Order: structure tokens, then C-alpha cells, then sequence
């Protein structure tokens, strides 16, 4: 790195000097404490001092030391089960060495140098390795956590220690070069991981949400996004996402998430049933949450911090599932750069690095097979937080065209009885088209048929919806309340899913699939009931109708037979009347 | 000593001859009239730096201007010694009673707290009224600011709590063994009429007791609108967390905040960002509001939920924007009811807090409650919904069933919000709820379960 | 309704748009005002860099 | 200097039926005067100085144009003095501000007023201040911001908004002066929204730290609704500290029956929409009750000529007074028309016209029709 | 090749002694590691110059920053040797095949030709569809816009009919001697997913074996992105315009065209006029729909096709306004259409090629097409009335004559418009219309003449 001191003192960002080759985007050291800095601009010998955490204790002329390379995040076993800031720093150790509040200057290894993880070397001493290839099988609960050779560190193994217990610092694998392929490997964050090759997304992802995997699903590692006004459950709506749903590897990180909006999964995620390892989901989960009041710049680390961890696992063929708690806060920090940097304001009052850091970052990792052996994909969804909630905010469009299957969050939606609280129409999906393969077989060869003919109504029903807001049930004819109510119940019990209920929090195919038929029947029988002449009036108070709405609460176990019993009462308590 | 002056004009100062200083330092400002001031060492520079005066530099001149670095970072007193005393934005004797010695001067700034100290606001309290203690139910550690317009019952009703605010241990499990109450009021631009009405609510409730506040009357310089907050929010962290005082603190007249906030946005040199307000506003309102939440390992929880007024019914006002996110939950006020009669006139059409749903219903409270609140919510929505279509098509035009929907709207609202000095207990509530739901038997009630539903039918 | 629609409906929503609009178009106040000041800085910096 | 501040106590009523009756205010506190162009504001000050509550008379028309005060100023010299009889100048002083006064000659012209009120107030005399279109003065500072390169805030305006304003309101109020004698300084600023701009900040922040406000409908100003005030969006907080003098001199069954009248037009809206959507006839008997009720609750109450020697002045006697006349109709018509008879017969009631002199009647010879017809109300109408 | 770099912003870089350079240039820059990147030549003033690094930025140092002068203006090599090649953004060999044979290094922007030469494009053209060839065809050189939805089946319906297109001079009375088929497609800001859905269509059936690719992902560098289109755009010219071949230019979501734009001004200081975008888009954008048409003497004509999505499907934005101003047509897609399953979900009147109304009929395509083209238009939409009026009276509640105008619409959207991947020859496409028209007894159509209907019908 470079060796110098503070040249020109300034508010929270100062100006260092004696800087030579201080390449753009480089970690450094400032202040006689550890307020690590970053080269975020250059001017001959001086470089714009970057300060991550707030600075209220520093003087004119203090630490200024770079690296020479683009940062360096230390990846390796021992990162699981434990709190870690947007800088891979375990706050656990902080609370344990400081007190009740968060003291600065305290920074310890992000990997377990102390702890001895039973390492198992299977590298034949006499061959050449390549950054991205497996190094063995490490014990870490009900899952598999290999150790990738740091990329470009391709040399020639020469020895292999016994299968016992070796820390992420001890020699676990050696090569002919004076190097050692420990359980950990150094890798920059601003740079992605060279995988084997690019792969197509044809496998749908499931999380229990009957509004995604049902009709509005994405990919086994594609890209997506969902807004959220001031308090729209978007923060907590990340609980039953990785916990309930399957996720090769969970990775939660949020930009400046209001301490109170961040303490929603902090202790809850801990007691989460895990269908693979067993106990708390905290077995594979990383937890990279970042409170707002957190260093305004930490709010930035958070992101570029969870992006690479998702990769380090994905390459090995791990469909890492990362979710950003309100991706919008990153923006308030990112554009905040301008204020402190007096940079020529870009368009839309926001910074210029729109695409540069939007699409690049929003597509860094996504369903990619690599040297690992398996196919590692990446599914992440930043929930934009539009201040006024305005759907045309920089962050709204800025994410558009970039990530498919967009969704909207209304205000009275979740406040009322709708959950999830998203826009009906305003939320469409294009991945569901090629998402049929997996569905066709898993669900049924005609499933995309029973699901497309229904969306037919959910979106066609509007045909009347509109006239409704133009007159109401007054001039209703016979097809009228047909649809209206249909779609109506369809959202009260069919769409709204109590993610906070016993089991309903999750629903499989046979679950999602069946129900979508429950009503259908009535519809079918409704078509000949009223058409034959039956007055919708008695049709309205059909007791069996009340049965079709108690299907959401049923579990995958009871469900099967449960619905089939009413499927009979239907044609019977209708065709009759 | 710093006499080498360079620029004076407004709450903005500038001076050279200071090649040493850090961010945030309390200095003084000797004037020519013999009137000194404080001043924070905002952004510092080599040759000179930026000064922060509290009051407007009236009759000030550079030549005779004198500053004095007193401290390198702010602190002020912080002992619970001065309980019940009167102070101002800053935080010093302005009531007449002689000064006193504190414990240790600490930066009331409001630094961030560990993730272990954060928790789930399950410890519900009695808000002395139903509207709250059911739908939103008070919770120590959460944040549900109060949206107001102008003249709205932001202050009048706000008092309803000053007389109807008390936890309910008996229902839960813990007893009245280790639960001291200590309030830390902090004003920021309050009227004259608003001055005495408040105090008179301290003598009738018994609030004038155990109160260590920093009142910032409106005639106070706008220097303390965002500054006092940090001062007060910290007089808690010391008695609440290390002394175990479950100290609940809330700010008033936060309508003036963003104003002082705004100044820095551009009146300084930085970029506004949005709606004419400081780019970093989000954060400046994070370290403050983020100082909310119960604490494990220490029985000391501080609940913050100030009250910001926004011109006209503006929910997208610069204020509610990030504040919504920031604050866990929220509460909304309607003028329509504060001008028609409904008093207290309070309605959270969109307010539905955050972690109010998890913290009551099983154990402490009554079995039925979890599905109840959610019940009443959509249950009512469907109602007023026709409040419009009604005023368009005709008068009676509508099916005989939904007729009930609207037929009850006026009911629920009129009645429910027709609360008064009513202490409304956690229970007196539940009841009413079951009394209004009775207008349509188990049929539309698709939120609660069949048992509970009839349970209190 | 025709009539009404025609004097409250139609004109009700007409009149809305104007208010919005005029605020929306001027909204580009910050554009000029913010940027105006912006030039002075970018250039003052490059205007005082050629004088020092 | 004021020994100590003091809360609201003495009511303040200029002699306006509604203005006073609905939104009265005390010596402690202020209120703004909304209203675009032509909006009563610019000369209402000519309706609030002539005859009202207070001893001294001080008027400072901030950034007021020439003609927006031409007659106003010269007209004062014609006013009547409750003390002597001649123009109000026999105890008043003009602190007006001409539009053409430079920006700075207007951004201070006002501070002169309130500081005058105190001197007199400091002696133990209640002083009244009422600045017309304050939108002029504003602009004054509202502009200097551009001049010296100040940095604007919300909606293209200077950052120093309610900065001084807020404090100006505090000083306002009846406050015992450290001059031995308490006194009574009352303040009332008139914020004029140029283009009918409600969204206006001088209007949105003004009532952020102040008492109450009085919204003047631009349209209402048309049917001689002097004052061009409006209830739709007009509320009053100082109406809770004036009840003591209310039921103390006027009467006890007044501070209540009054409240029971606002509902008339209150509950009236919800019907109005459809009322105007269909026809003023499709209602049941109890419906038409308040149908044409409100119309009178104004026609003969809100609508007053600030220039009519009689009407132009209507104190409490004129208020509560006629305030009961209609009441009767309520209780009377509700059964009278409920006796099978349709209200139509009640519509011709030549007896209504008499109550129509509730304002055209000599302020002195007022109790002449008060009690006189008072009976004719419950009598002749006791038959149907 | 100099050094001493002062003032660096993102992928920008300044360098002194810029009197050897000139705006409109680019050269590869090398920091310390000597890594070869790039940068455009802007503001070549006396003091310093302005360069824009190809990549995002990381890799610029203070010490070294020499630069290898590439060429004021760089341009890819043109030639007929590109009948399946593949390139991205800038357009560099990624298809694996050998660097394209450079014929002439023409500027990626040769600006418009002599306006006196330009002729009215009227050579009828099929696309393997009915509705998009009958009611609205596309004439050679005709720049036809396509209002798509920002998240609609666009990406698909795009490349779907892409290959379907097929020029038919035969029906006019000529061969394919001077009328060759050249397919050029260039996108930008594409998802890694989509970047793969594209490459698929070409490989399908003899598609890539006669076309070249170009598409700068949104995650890629923002520099080539903008120009990205101009590349093959300027290159198509050498095809139909230089040799007399027949090219088809097809834009793709100009979302990029503008997003990318913002950066240029956002840095260049180019103040954004309306809608927060550069006060000179019309112009710069104009130069776009100009590369299409015809000259006096040359039969070779390239047909131009714009295709983009709005922010929220707002035509008040530039993305739509601009086009809807220079483009000679209009063709959008509605949520409705597609919701029911219609594919391609393309409305009726809302979509239409302004200048395809003359290059059809006699001589061109199907003589009777003349009136056939304006038949199904006014006749079809006519039914769209009894389409939302069911709830009024009902099915049989309506007259026979007008009710009949109903069944048509349904059989029209479901079968007539939704034609998926099918490829209907220009002739197989015209028939359908007739077929549908049979609904109404010969004598109800007031659009076409009794002569034509009394035959084809
Ligand atoms: N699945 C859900 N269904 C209903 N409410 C939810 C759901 N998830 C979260 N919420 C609620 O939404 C509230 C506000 O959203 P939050 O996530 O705190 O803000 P944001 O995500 O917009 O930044 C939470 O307080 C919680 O009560
Ligand atoms: N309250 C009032 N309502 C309507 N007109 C008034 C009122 N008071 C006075 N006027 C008449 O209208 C003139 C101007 O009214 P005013 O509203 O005071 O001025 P402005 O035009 O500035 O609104 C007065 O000089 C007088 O002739």
C-alpha cells in the first residue's frame, strides 16, 4: 500500500497526500484508529479520502494507507451462524469486547483462525489446481461446504495433511510455490468469480408465496425486484423467504435498515425450523443486516459485501439465495456521495453510475455453473423504498428493464387484509413463460393450462371492474357478479396468504395447484347454474362457498383429501339449486 | 483562543488561524457587546473551518469576535439528579432553580447499539384508550409517529396519553418489582399557548414528576430543533440501560425539525437531494429514531415516537417519506373527524405499526386478539368503501347484503372513535369490537377462526 | 349523470390535471435552479484553478 | 420586556356575526387571513379597525400596494372614535407599508407595529395589530435570498421561512409586563395567498405554531358574503378560552345552541353532493328540515355589509339574539310539517322575512323584534 | 500516451496537452499494472482533456496513466462477410469466427444522405403474419415504431416475427437478384437470461446464417451501449445502400438509448431540459430514423424499425414522444390483450404503419387489398363496442345485426391476432380476413366494394 498522512482536513471526508498509484476503489487506512478508507478519486498525488464510519474523533494529519489492489474480503469457513456488518465484521465479537453499545476501532478476523474446523484434503500432490476447483469436503452441519482454490492461484499441489482438525489459518493444502490452500481464500469484492460458463434459467424458484411460484415466478437464480412504501412489510417480508423456502445458501444483507426495521429478523431467524440440517436456519444463514444509523457508507459496504459471498458458494454449484433489505437505502448513501464530494450532479438528481452500478451489480451473479461441479445460481431481489412511494422514483425505473417479474406495493393492501400486499395488474411476469417445463412435470402436463386460464379472469375480470367504478352492481346482468365476486374471493382467501399462520405460510404445487381448481369447479357449475336460469342470488349464499375459503389454512398433509371431500359437495350443493 | 476572524453573517461563521481541530467541538463566541455564544466545530479545514452558532449572530463583528474551543466532542450533564426540572434546547437551568452537578458528560448524539440489545416489542401497554390498545397497541421499543396536518388534534389528543398511559403487567407475567418510569421530554419550537397547556397536564396526571426535559420553545433559535433531540434521547440510555429504567421518550413539534434540517441541505454547500431537504436527512433521522427498542440482558427500553405535522393532508410529505421506513410503525390523523365532532378524532387508515401484530394475543393478553385486529381491519375497509359509490349512483342503490357493509361504517367509525377521557382498558376494548362485529354473523369474517369467531359472539 | 358527468365528472378531472401539471412542469425548477448554481461551482473551481 | 408570559383569557370579537361567533380569538394568539385577489383581506382591515375589541389601534400594512390602501389609509381619518367620536386617529397611529417601499422598507416596517403594541400593552392597555396581505413583506425577504445568493429550500423559496415568524407569534399574547402592569398585546397577521395558493408556505407554516386561522373562499366573496370567510376549512382553537365571558354576560344557553348550529351546514354537506346531483325535492320530511335551513344560517348571519351602519356592526347582542330565532323553527317545523302538512306551506311563511331583519335592525332597537316576533314563532306556527 | 492525470470521475479521466487529441476520439489507457482498457476523447482544452474509460473505472492510478493512441475515430470493419457473425455493444468478435474482413472503416455515423434523393418507401413486405401485414404492413425503408411494454412479451414477440419476415418482390413482378435478405438486430441493457433467449432464435432455423448480432448488456459498460446501435446501423448502409441489398434495422428498448444518455450529460455537464434528460435528444435521436428510406436510382433499400418501452407506459415521456414524432406509424402492446392469452397481443387502431397504406393493393400485394386494408379496420373496431356492453343488457338482449358484430371480435383476437410463432405468408395472411368477414352476409360491409367482396369474401 501507500504510506502517508492527512493532507487537508475536512468534515467527514478528508484529503490525503503523498499518494502514488492510489488506484480508484481501494481499501486504505486513515486516522490513528482504524477508520479504514477508500480511494474514490485521484488528483496527481492526492486522492479523495473515503470514510466508511462516521468520524468524530480524528485530527488534521492521520493514517493514510492503501493496498494496491481492489480491496480484499476474507472468505472462508467460520462465517456461518453469527452477526456480521456490511463489512464482514462480526458484531458478536464487538458486543463481546466492548459492551452494550457499538464501539468503533474494534475489528477482528471475519474467519475462524482460532476454531479448528475438521479439514479434509483430497488434492493429489503432483497435479495443478485452478481457482474455482473443489479442495475437499468440510464438515458444517447437514450441508456441504467445500473450499475453492483462490482463483489464479493455480500452481501444483505437493502435499496433503491428515483428516483431523485444521483452522482456516493452519496448513490444509499445499502447492509447489510456497503457498498454502487454507480453508479460506482471499478474493476482492469489486470483482466477480470466474465460473465455468453461463447457463439458461428454466427452473422456477419456490418460497411458499402463492403469488410467485404460482403464476408470478422467476428463475432458479434469475433477477427480480419489489418496491415498498414507508413501512410495507418489505423488510420483514424476507423472513419466510429463505427460512421456509429452499435455498442452497441463505444470505441476508440490508442497506441502512432502521435498527427497528432490522431487528425483525435478527432474533426471529434464530428459531427457524430447518428441513435439511434441522435446527435454526441460522445453520446456513449468514446475516449481513445493516441498520440505517449505521455508518452512512457502511450502508454501501453491505451490498458489495453480500454479493461475493453469494458467489463464493454459487460457483461450487450452490444456488445462493441473497435478499437485500430495502435496496433503496443504498441509494440515499450512494447519492449522498455527491454532497460530500460536490460532484457534478447527474440526471434525475441522482448519481450517474446508474447503469454502471445498477445492472452490473444487479446482474453480477445469476444462475451460473462453475468449476465446482454443480450448477450455482443467484436469486436476489432488492426492495426499493420510494420516499413518497412514488413509483417513478429514480430507484424505481433504475431497476427496470434490468430485472423481470416486477411487482408493486400498495398502501391499503397490507394495512387491509391483503397479503402479500402487491399490485394485482401492476405486477406481471415474463419468466413464467419458460418456467412451465419444471411445472409441467412437477405439477402436471396441463398445469400451465389451469393456471393461465385463471389469470385469464384475474386480469380480464377488470373488464367489469372498470364499469364497476363507473356504476356498480346496479346495472349488473348475469355474467356480472359472476366474475366480480369470483375474483373477489380469489383475493380474500385465494390470493391473500397469511405468511404469519401455522402452515399456510407455505404451499406446495399440489397445494397451489389444487385450490386453483376448487373455485374453478363452482365456476364450471356456476356457468350452467345461472345460464340454465339459476339466480345468482341463492348461488351467492351457497354454504359450500364458505368451504372453498378455508382451504388456504390447510397443510400439505390434510389438504389432499380435505378438498376432495368438498369437490363433491360442490356439484351437489349447486347443480341442485 | 481564536480571534483571527474572517466572516460573520447569520447562523453561519467562518475563521482562519486554526490548523487543528476535529469534527464536533463546543467553542464560544465573545462579541463586542460582551455577549458570548457557543458554537460547534462542524466541518474543519486546515487554514480555517466552519462554525456553528446557536442563536442568530445579532450585532456581531469579526474584529471583536472571540471563540474558545471548550471541548473536542459534545456531552452536557447526564445524571438523573435533575428530575422534574426545566431546560431549553441546549439543556441548562432556565426555570430559575440553581444548577446542579451530573454524573459524566457524554455525547447525547445517540450512537448505534448492538444487535443483541435489539428485541421484539411484545411488552404491550395500556394506551388508556382502545383505538390504540387493539389495532396498534402501544409497544415499548417500536416507533409509530403521528401524521398531522395543521391545527389537527396532534397536541390535544396527544395528551389523552398523558392521562391514560400505563403498562399492564398483571395480564402477562412479570410483576411491578423492577419497572421504574422516567420521562425525557424535549421540545423544538413550541408556541406560547402550547407551553402552559402541557405543564398543566403534568400537574393533573402527575407528569411534572420524574421529568428531565429540554424544552425548545418556538422563540428558541432553530439551532436546537435537531440538536436537543440527541441531548434528550441520551438522558435515557444512562438510566434506562445501565440503571434499568424502562424510559419511554417522545419529541414534540417535529414540524420545525426538517426546517432547521433543511438549512444545512443547501444553506451550507451540500446537495438538497429531495423535496428541498438535506441529502443525508434519512440518516439524520436514523440515529435519533433508531434509539428505539427494548434491550435483552438489561431491563431498559426506550420508546421513541415523536409527532410531526405536515401541511395539508400530505402523506408523501418529505417528512413521512423516510420516517415511515425508519419508524417501525405509525399512526394517522384525519381532519374530517376533528372538524365534524369525532373526538378524539384519530384514524390510521394506513397506519398499522410493524411489530404490533407479534406481542399480544397469547398469554399476557386474551387468546382472541391476533386474528381480531386483522379482522376489524379489512372488515371495516369493505365498509366505507361504498362511502363513494354511494354518493354517485344513488342513495339506496345496492344489493341487500353489502347494504350492511356501509350501514355499519358510520357505526364503527362514529362509535369506535367516539372515545373520550375514557381510560379504555385492554379489555373494555375487545368487547366493543365484538359488539360491532355482531351485525353480520360468521360469514364475511374470513380472518379469524371458527372457534374464536363465535367465541365472543 | 350525463350532465353532471359533463360538469363535475369531466370538469372535475379536467381541473385536476392543470394543478398537477403546472406543478409538474415547473417542478423542473430544481433542474435550472440547482444546475444554475452547479455550473458556477464546477467552473468556479475550474475558474479559480486558472487563476491559482 | 414582560415580567412573565400569560395564557389566553379575554375574548376578542370585532363585532362580526360569524367571524367572531365561529372563530373568535383571545388577546394571546394570532391567525392568518387567506384569500386570493379581491379577497376581503386587503381592506377587511378596514372592517376590523372601525369597531372592535381593544383600546389602541395600530395598523401596519406590510408591502401593501398604493391603492390596496389608498382609501383605506385616508378613510381612517373619517372613522369614529369610541372615546371622542371623530376619526379613529384620535387614539390611533398608521403604520402602513406601501407596495413601492423597497424590499427592506417592508421587511421591517412590520416589526414597528408589534413593538408599539407592547409599549401600550406594557402600560396595561390591550393592543391590537392586524397586518394585511403579508405576502408582500414575505416576498421582501423571500427575495433577498436570491440577492445575496442564499440557498433556497422547498418550492423555490428562501430557507428562512417561519424562522422569525414563529417567534413573532410567541411574543404575541396578553403577557404581564415587567413594567408593573400586565397589559394585553394581541396579534393578528393577514397572510394573503397571491393566486389562491393554499399550498402556499406562508400559509402552510404560518399555522404551524400559531393559534387558529380564517379561510376566505374566493367564490363566496361573490354573493356579498362579507366577510369572504368559509367554514369548509376553517377551525378555531381559541374558542375554548372565551366561554368564561361567553356564558358570563351574554347567556348560558348560547355557548351551546351556537355549536348546535354549525352542524346545520356541517351535516348539510353530505347531503349537498346528491342534493345538487338530483333535485332539491327528493327527500323525506325530516330531510328537507336542514335543507333550506342553512341557507338562512348565512343569508341572515354570515352575509353582512361591513358598511351598513346597523348591520356592519353586530356584537354579542346581535349574535345569540337572532341565534335563537331560527332554533325555534327547527323544533317547530319538525312537527309542524310532520303533521301531514308539507313544508311548502312552511316555505311561504311570511314570518321568515321578519327574522330577515336580524341584521338590518337597529343595533340599539334590536330587542324590539327579538322578543316581539320571538313569540310569533312558536305561536302562529303552532298550527298545521 | 502522456501521464499526470488530474481530475478522475468513475470511468472518466483527464490528461494535459490535449492539443494532439480531439473530441470524437478514443484510445486505450494503461494505469500501473499496464492493463489495457480505453477511453473516449472529450474536452481537449489547453490545460487538460477528457477521456471515458470503456470499463466501469477501477484501474486508474496517479503514478502511471500513459495511453496508446488508437485513432481519433474508430469504426469496426465492414463487409458482406458477415452473414452470421456475432458482436456485442461495441461489436467485437465473440461468435468465435475470425475478425470480420474490414472493407471500409466508415464512421459509425455517416449522417443522412441528400434529402433530395430520399423517396417514399412503398415496396410491400410480409412478416409471416396476417394482422401485421394486412391491416398494417411495412414498406421498405419505412421507419416503423413499436410501442412495447416495459416487461411485456416484447423481448419475445420481438425476435419472434423477426425471422418470420420475408421480402416478396415476386408478387410485384421481380426476382431476388437485387433484393437480398439481410437481417441485423441490436439490443442493449439485456439480462443475462435474455442475452441467452436471443441467441436462440437465430440458431432455430437458418436465421443466424444471414445476420449479425450486437447487444450491450446493461451490466456491461455504459459507453459502447449508446453507440452500440449506430454500429451495425451505419453498417447496414454498406449493404442495401452501397451494394443495393435489402436490410432491416430493428432497434430494441431505447430504455438504454436514454439511460446511457443521462450519463453523457450527467458528466458532460449537459443540462437535462425536460423530463430530466438532455436538451438535444430530438436531434441526436433524429439521426437515427434517418438511416432508412430510398434514393433516386437505387432499388436497394433498408427498412427501419424502432422498438421500446416507456417508464410506466406513459406516452408523455421522451421515449414515446420523440418517436411518435419522427416515426411513421405506431404499434403498441396492451396488458389486456395478452392477459386473456392473446399472442401476439397487439391492439387494433392503436397500432399502424403510417406509410404502409400506399404500398399495398394493386400491383403491390393483392389488388383488392386496397380496400381490404381499410375494411377490417372500421369494421372490426365497430364490434369492440358490443364487447364491453354485456353487463348492460346481455347476450340475446341485443339485436341480431349488431350482436353479430360481436362473435367477430372474439374470433378475431383469439385467432386472428393471437398467432404466436406461426408464420403466415403474405397471401395466407390476407385470406383469413376474408374468412372472418363471412360473419356478416355479403352486403353488410360498407368499407370494401361489392366488386371485391362479391368475389373473395
Ligand atoms: N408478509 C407480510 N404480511 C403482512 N405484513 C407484513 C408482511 N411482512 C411484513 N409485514 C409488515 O409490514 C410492515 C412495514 O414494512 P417494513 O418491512 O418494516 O418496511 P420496508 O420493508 O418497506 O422498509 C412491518 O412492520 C410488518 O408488520
Ligand atoms: N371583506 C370583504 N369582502 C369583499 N370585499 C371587501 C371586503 N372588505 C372590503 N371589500 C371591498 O373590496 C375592496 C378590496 O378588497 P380586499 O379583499 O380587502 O382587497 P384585495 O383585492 O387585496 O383582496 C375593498 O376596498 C372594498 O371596496
Amino acid at each position: 500500500m501507500i504510506q502517508g498522512v492527512i493532507q487537508k482536513i475536512a468534515g467527514p471526508a478528508v484529503i490525503a497526500k503523498g499518494m502514488l498509484g492510489a488506484r480508484m476503489y481501494d481499501i486504505c487506512k486513515v486516522g490513528e484508529e482504524g477508520l479504514v478508507g477508500e480511494i474514490i478519486r485521484l488528483d496527481g498525488d492526492t486522492a479523495f479520502v473515503q470514510v466508511y464510519e462516521d468520524t468524530s474523533g480524528l485530527k488534521v494529519g492521520e493514517p493514510v494507507v492503501s493496498t494496491g489492489l481492489p480491496l480484499a474480503v476474507e472468505l472462508g469457513p467460520g462465517m456461518l451462524n453469527g452477526i456480521y456488518d456490511g463489512i464482514q465484521r462480526p458484531l458478536e465479537r464487538i458486543r463481546e469486547k466492548t459492551g452494550i453499545y457499538i464501539t468503533r476501532g474494534v475489528v477482528v478476523h471475519a474467519l475462524d483462525r482460532e476454531k479448528k474446523w475438521a479439514w479434509t484434503p483430497m488434492v493429489k500432490p503432483g497435479d495443478e489446481v485452478r481457482g474455482g476447483m473443489v479442495l475437499g469436503t468440510v464438515p458444517e452441519f447437514g450441508f456441504t461446504h467445500k473450499i475453492l482454490v483462490p482463483p489464479d492461484v493455480r500452481g501444483r499441489v505437493k502435499e496433503v495433511k491428515p483428516a483431523g482438525e485444521y483452522t482456516v489459518e493452519e496448513p490444509v493444502v499445499v502447492l509447489e510455490d510456497g503457498t498454502e490452500l487454507k480453508m479460506y481464500h482471499t478474493w476482492p469484492v469489486r470483482r466477480a468469480r470466474p465460473v465455468q460458463r453461463k447457463l439458461d434459467p428454466n427452473t422456477p424458484f419456490l418460497t411458499g408465496m402463492r403469488i410467485l411460484d404460482v403464476l408470478f415466478p422467476v428463475a432458479m437464480g434469475g433477477t427480480a425486484a419489489i418496491p415498498g412504501p414507508f413501512g410495507s412489510g418489505k423488510t420483514v417480508t424476507q423472513q419466510s423467504l429463505a427460512k421456509w423456502s429452499n435455498a442452497d445458501v441463505v444470505v441476508y444483507v440490508g442497506c441502512g435498515e432502521r435498527g427497528n426495521e432490522m431487528t425483525d429478523v435478527l432474533v426471529e431467524f434464530p428459531e427457524l425450523t430447518d428441513p435439511k440440517t434441522g435446527g435454526p436456519l441460522m445453520h446456513r444463514t449468514v446475516l449481513i443486516a445493516n441498520t440505517s444509523n449505521m455508518p452512512v457508507a457502511a450502508r454501501e459496504a453491505s451490498i458489495y459485501v453480500g454479493v461475493t459471498i453469494a458467489e463464493y458458494f454459487r460457483d461450487q454449484g450452490f444456488s445462493v439465495a441473497l435478499m437485500a433489505d430495502s435496496t433503496s437505502r443504498w441509494a440515499e448513501a450512494l447519492r449522498e456521495i455527491s454532497s460530500r464530494l460536490e460532484e457534478m450532479p447527474a440526471e434525475e438528481g441522482y448519481p450517474p453510475y446508474l447503469a454502471a452500478r445498477l445492472a452490473a451489480f444487479y446482474e453480477r451473479a445469476g444462475k451460473v455453473i462453475t468449476l465446482g461441479g454443480e450448477e450455482g445460481a443467484v436469486t436476489i431481489v432488492g426492495a426499493v423504498s420510494p420516499p413518497g412511494g412514488d413509483m417513478s422514483e429514480p430507484v424505481t425505473q433504475s431497476t427496470l428493464r434490468i430485472v423481470g417479474a416486477f411487482w408493486r406495493l400498495d398502501a391499503s393492501l397490507a394495512f387491509r387484509r391483503h397479503f402479500p400486499a402487491i399490485n394485482w395488474n401492476g405486477s406481471y411476469s415474463l419468466f413464467t413463460s419458460a418456467l412451465d417445463p419444471w411445472y409441467r412435470e412437477n405439477v402436471a402436463e396441463d398445469y400451465p393450462e389451469l393456471r393461465d386460464a385463471i389469470s385469464e379472469l384475474l386480469q380480464r375480470e377488470a373488464g367489469l371492474q372498470e364499469i364497476v367504478q363507473l356504476v356498480g352492481p346496479d346495472a349488473l346482468q348475469d355474467a356480472e357478479r359472476l366474475v366480480i365476486e369470483v375474483g373477489r374471493i380469489i383475493r380474500e382467501d385465494f390470493l391473500q396468504q397469511n405468511a404469519y399462520h401455522e402452515v399456510d405460510a407455505y404451499c406446495s404445487m399440489k397445494k397451489a395447484y389444487g385450490i386453483m381448481k376448487m373455485i374453478l369447479a363452482f365456476y364450471k357449475e356456476a356457468e350452467a347454474a345461472i345460464k340454465r336460469g339459476v339466480s345468482i342470488d341463492e348461488i351467492l349464499q351457497l354454504p359450500v362457498l364458505e368451504r372453498i375459503g378455508r382451504a388456504r389454512y390447510v397443510s400439505e398433509e390434510e389438504f389432499p383429501a380435505y378438498f376432495e371431500e368438498a369437490m363433491k359437495e360442490i356439484q351437489g350443493a349447486f347443480k341442485a339449486l | 483562543e481564536y480571534t483571527g476572524i474572517t466572516y460573520i453573517s447569520g447562523p453561519l461563521l467562518f475563521v482562519e488561524n486554526a490548523k487543528d481541530l476535529a469534527y464536533g467541538a463546543i467553542v464560544d463566541i465573545k462579541d463586542g457587546t460582551g455577549r458570548v455564544r457557543g458554537g460547534q466545530v462542524i466541518e474543519v479545514s486546515e487554514e480555517y473551518a466552519v462554525i456553528q452558532v446557536f442563536e442568530e449572530t445579532t450585532g456581531l463583528d469579526l474584529a471583536t469576535t472571540s471563540v474558545s474551543l471548550v471541548e473536542d466532542v459534545a456531552r452536557l450533564g447526564v445524571s438523573k439528579e435533575m428530575l422534574g426540572r426545566r431546560f431549553n434546547g441546549i439543556g441548562k437551568p432556565i426555570d430559575g432553580l440553581p444548577p446542579i452537578t451530573p454524573e459524566k458528560r457524554l455525547p447525547i448524539t445517540g450512537l448505534p447499539l448492538n444487535p443483541v440489545a435489539r428485541r421484539k416489542p411484545e411488552q404491550f401497554i395500556q394506551t388508556g384508550i382502545s383505538t390504540i390498545d387493539v389495532m396498534n397497541t402501544l409497544v415499548r421499543g417500536q416507533k409509530l409517529p403521528i401524521f398531522s396536518g395543521s391545527g389537527l388534534p396532534a397536541n390535544e389528543i396527544a395528551a389523552q396519553i398523558a392521562r391514560q398511559a400505563t403498562v399492564r403487567p398483571d395480564l402477562s407475567g412479570e410483576g411491578e418489582k423492577e419497572e421504574p418510569f422516567a420521562v425525557v421530554f424535549a421540545a423544538m419550537g413550541i408556541t406560547q399557548r402550547e407551553l402552559s397547556y402541557f405543564i398543566q397536564e403534568f400537574e393533573r396526571t402527575g407528569a411534572l414528576s420524574r421529568s428531565v426535559l429540554f424544552l425548545n420553545k418556538a422563540d428558541d433559535p432553530t439551532i436546537e430543533r435537531i440538536l436537543t433531540p440527541r441531548m434528550a434521547l441520551t438522558v435515557a440510555e444512562y438510566l434506562a440501560f445501565e440503571h434499568d429504567y424502562h424510559v419511554l421518550v417522545i419529541l414534540t413539534d417535529m414540524t420545525n425539525y426538517c426546517e432547521a434540517l433543511r438549512e444545512i441541505g443547501a444553506a451550507r454547500e451540500e446537495i438538497p437531494g429531495r423535496r428541498g431537504y438535506p441529502g443525508y436527512m434519512y440518516t439524520d433521522l436514523a440515529t435519533i429514531y433508531e434509539r428505539a427498542g427494548v434491550v435483552e440482558g438489561k431491563k431498559g427500553s426506550v420508546t421513541q415516537i415523536p409527532i410531526l405535522s405536515m401541511p395539508d393532508d400530505d402523506r408523501t410529505h418529505p417528512i413521512p417519506d423516510l420516517t415511515g421506513y425508519i419508524t417501525e410503525g405509525q399512526i394517522q390523523l384525519s381532519r374530517e373527524l376533528h372538524r365534524k365532532g369525532i373526538y378524539p378524532p384519530i384514524d390510521p387508515l394506513p397506519s398499522l405499526s410493524r411489530l404490533m401484530n407479534n406481542g399480544v394475543g397469547k398469554g399476557k393478553t386474551r387468546e382472541d386478539h391476533k386474528q381480531v385486529s386483522d379482522q376489524l381491519y379489512s372488515a371495516y375497509a369493505n365498509g366505507v368503501d361504498i362511502r363513494k359509490l354511494v354518493a354517485i349512483i344513488g342513495e339506496d342503490a345496492l344489493t341487500e347484503n353489502d347494504r350492511r357493509y356501509l350501514q355499519f361504517a358510520d357505526a364503527f367509525e362514529r362509535f369506535f372513535i367516539n372515545q373520550g377521557q375514557q381510560n379504555r382498558s385492554i379489555e373494555e376494548s375487545l368487547q366493543i369490537a365484538w359488539a360491532l362485529l355482531s351485525m353480520l354473523p360468521q360469514g364475511e369474517l374470513k380472518r379469524i377462526s371458527k372457534d374464536h369467531i363465535g367465541k365472543y359472539y | 349523470r350525463v350532465n353532471a358527468l359533463e360538469q363535475v365528472v369531466i370538469p372535475g378531472i379536467r381541473a385536476q390535471i392543470r394543478f398537477i401539471q403546472q406543478v409538474l412542469e415547473q417542478r423542473e425548477r430544481e433542474d435550472t435552479f440547482r444546475l444554475k448554481r452547479i455550473k458556477g461551482k464546477i467552473e468556479a473551481r475550474e475558474a479559480e484553478e486558472e487563476g491559482g
